[PDB]
């Protein structure tokens, strides 16, 4: 069951204006528009965490960004919860090659939650018991060089969820340049959710490596712009600088 | 005045009629199960209190009238009397059991037992509650400890959220351990309905629901014939919902999958899409303009 | 020319508050309300625009 | 009982669009009052139509 | 009658505890909010009416 055999590094590395999202599900063009809600500071520092066959649990304040660049399909799936224990409810988002699963119950999950493969994929690896629930979900797989990222919220009990693929050439670190982000899908969860986790697949254990960034979303103002065809192609975060602060208001 | 001096003048300006009308709604033809909520046998607890989606089938909201002994309803944001006409996106059902004196709490704003520890409401709630006694059933005799209730717990809640551990609540600097007393409680605690109590006190039945507007493809709404679609010609309309008139045209925008709707500058709806056929088509004012008269004197 | 220019602008673009009220269109607040608050919600409009 | 509310200006529905209709700049009082006692019977009152 | 009170800790979410009434009908301040405020003196009457 519950075996502990991985081990977390951490380095530090800038964002360079990523992470902005369409704020709602309405066609424009050829306008500036300006928009209050939760997105990620622009030259922010986000932790880049390399995973390699212990590792603690991370916070989640008002929204996580997370990006990974691996092709070789071993991150599937995120935990998020409040005590991560069977004294509470928890979302379990896993995600497989034919469909993605989303349940919230009253896990009791394992130190070091994973999956293992051998010769059709397995679950015990991950909690114990799976009663008091009563919210279940399928629909089509999330995750299909290539750059994803994702965005998380929790309001009013909704959980927000959006996505971006993008075909970059290989990097020391994030590119630069302006990608939007379109939602995929906003869940009436209505839970607690204070703390979150990612999980990793295994093949039996043989090696294996992750890389993947986190970064926290704020509270800010962002004046974005459409082009000609409805995409957004620019944006100005008012809370950066005296120039930006200026041209917020001079819109 | 019935005199007039040489001149130019400016009168009523002219605008072109409307022909016909237009209606465009999607295909659905099922009925929404709302026997299966109002006429339940049982009704869950107020801190256990259950969700029911309800999506893709035509709802009758006239038909709740013959399900339950209730009054009226307390709509916010919406009217009881134009349920139908509108098509939303998702239908929610919250459904539990309180007590008399705490029905008037179902409400934005309000503070107290509940909407602190057992159902809080947000205060942009579109929708509405409907509540009735029933005395005859959950008050049998000599109380009732099946519908329980948080008591007290160390924070507020948030809008929908929801609470469900049973542990034990501390009162002073030591761990209670399990229950102990004069530190440690059970914070689910039961009333129970004698068939004696007083009108504030006897129990009552609440169903609320809950309205998001128009921001993905409706599919819950009422009845309503649709009309073909007419071009090039002024006419008033009504796609989903909303009403106005113009002239409808082919559209070249191009649309994302997930949207439905354009503006413009003066936030103002400019295209639209087709609930039935998905293509985009674009609204334009019919003709208007100023009138003026020329004229010499009456005289 | 810019004054005019920026003053047509400023006098279309201020149609889209809601001077207190619930929304900016007529046609939704006469479809989601009776006459009774149908009023209230749009003499805020009528006064604002004025 | 629950159709009382349908007794007034902007009501529509059953009552007030083919038994009794409110104009909507009405003016007056609209008093209504239980009766039980002397109009429901048993094995059901029938001579009231609408 | 009119009884006085003064020097007290007032705790206006024990009444509804003491008898049946549906809710308050409050005029310069609404139920929810009187946990808050400090008031100088407050007075009570009482009497029996049709
Ligand atoms: C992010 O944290 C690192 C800590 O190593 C620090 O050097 C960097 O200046 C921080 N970035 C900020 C505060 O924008
Ligand atoms: C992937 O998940 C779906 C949904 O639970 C399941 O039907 C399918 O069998 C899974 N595929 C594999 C290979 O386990
Ligand atoms: C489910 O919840 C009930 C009370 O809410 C509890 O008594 C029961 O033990 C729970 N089921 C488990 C823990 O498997
Ligand atoms: C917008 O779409 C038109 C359609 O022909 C295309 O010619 C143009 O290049 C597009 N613009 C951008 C910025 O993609
Ligand atoms: C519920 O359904 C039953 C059977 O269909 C019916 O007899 C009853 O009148 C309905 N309503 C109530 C309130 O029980
Ligand atoms: C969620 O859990 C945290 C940590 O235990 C707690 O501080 C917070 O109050 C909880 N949320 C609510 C709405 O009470
Ligand atoms: C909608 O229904 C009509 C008949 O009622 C049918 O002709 C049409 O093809 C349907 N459209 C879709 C998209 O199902
Ligand atoms: C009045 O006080 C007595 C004695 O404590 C109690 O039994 C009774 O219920 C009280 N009356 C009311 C209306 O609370």
């Amino acid at each position: 069951q519950c075996v502990n055999l991985i081990t977390r590094t951490q380095s530090y590395t800038n964002s360079f204006t990523r992470g902005v999202y369409y704020p709602d599900k309405v066609f424009r063009s050829s306008v500036l528009h300006s928009t209050q809600d939760l997105f990620l500071p622009f030259f922010s520092n986000v932790t880049w965490f390399h995973a390699i066959h212990d590792n603690p649990v991370l916070p989640f304040n008002d929204g996580v960004y997370f990006a990974s660049t691996e092709k070789s399909n071993i991150i599937r799936g995120w935990i998020f919860g409040t005590t991560l224990d069977s004294k509470t409810q928890s979302l379990l988002i896993v995600n497989n090659a034919t469909n993605v699963v989303i349940k919230v119950c009253e896990f009791q999950f394992c130190n070091d939650p994973f999956l293992d493969v051998y010769y059709m994929e397995s679950e015990l690896r991950v909690y114990s018991s799976a009663n008091n629930c009563t919210f279940e979900y399928v629909s089509q797989p999330f995750l299909m060089k290539n750059l994803r990222e994702f965005v998380f919220k929790n309001i009013d009990g909704y959980f927000k969820i959006y996505s971006k693929h993008t075909p970059v050439n290989l990097g020391r670190d994030l590119p630069q340049g302006f990608s939007a982000l379109e939602p995929l899908v906003d869940l009436p969860i209505g839970i607690n959710i204070t703390r979150f986790q990612t999980l990793l697949a295994l093949h039996r254990w043989t090696a294996g490596a992750a890389a993947y960034y986190v970064g926290y979303l704020q509270p800010r103002t962002f004046l974005l712009k459409y082009n000609e065809n409805g995409t957004i192609t620019d944006a100005v975060d008012c809370a950066l600088d005296p120039l930006s602060e200026t041209k917020c208001t001079l819109k | 005045s019935f005199t007039v001096e040489k001149g130019i003048y400016q009168t009523s300006n002219f605008r072109v009629q409307p022909t016909e009308s237009i209606v465009r709604f999607p295909n659905i033809t099922n009925l929404c199960p709302f026997h299966e909520v109002f006429n339940a046998t049982r009704f869950a607890s107020v801190y256990a209190w259950n969700r029911k989606r309800i999506s893709n089938c035509v709802a009758d909201y006239s038909v709740l009238y013959n399900f339950a002994p209730f009054f009226a309803f307390k709509c916010y944001g919406v009217s009881p009397t134009k349920l139908n006409d509108l098509c939303f996106t998702n239908v929610y059902a919250d459904s539990f059991v309180i007590r008399g004196n705490e029905v008037s709490q179902i409400a934005p704003g309000q503070t107290g037992n509940i909407a602190d520890y057992n159902y809080k409401l947000p205060d942009d709630f579109t929708g509405c509650v409907i509540a009735w006694n029933s005395n005859k059933l959950d008050s049998k005799v000599s109380g009732n400890y099946n519908y329980l209730y948080r008591l007290f717990r160390k924070s507020k809640l948030k809008p929908f959220e929801r609470d469900i551990s049973t542990e034990i609540y501390q009162a002073g600097n030591k761990p209670c351990n399990g229950v102990a007393g004069f530190n440690c409680y059970f914070p689910l605690q039961s009333y129970g309905f004698r068939p004696t109590y007083g009108v504030g006190h006897q129990p009552y039945r609440v169903v609320v629901l809950s309205f998001e507007l128009l921001h993905a493809p409706a599919t819950v709404c009422g009845p309503k014939k649709s009309t073909n679609l007419v071009k090039n010609k002024c006419v008033n309309f009504n796609f989903n919902g909303l009403t106005g008139t113009g002239v409808l045209t082919e559209s070249n925008k191009k649309f994302l999958p997930f949207q439905q709707f354009g503006r413009d500058i003066a936030d103002t709806t400019d295209a639209v899409r087709d609930p039935q056929t998905l293509e985009i088509l674009d609204i334009t004012p019919c003709s208007f303009g100023g009138v003026s008269v020329i004229t010499p004197g009456t005289n | 020319v810019n004054h005019n220019a920026q003053a047509l602008n400023t006098l279309v673009k201020q149609l889209s508050s809601k001077f207190g009220a619930i929304s900016s269109v007529l046609n939704d607040i006469f479809s989601r309300l009776d006459p009774p608050e149908a009023e209230v919600q749009i003499d805020r409009l009528i006064t604002g625009r004025l």
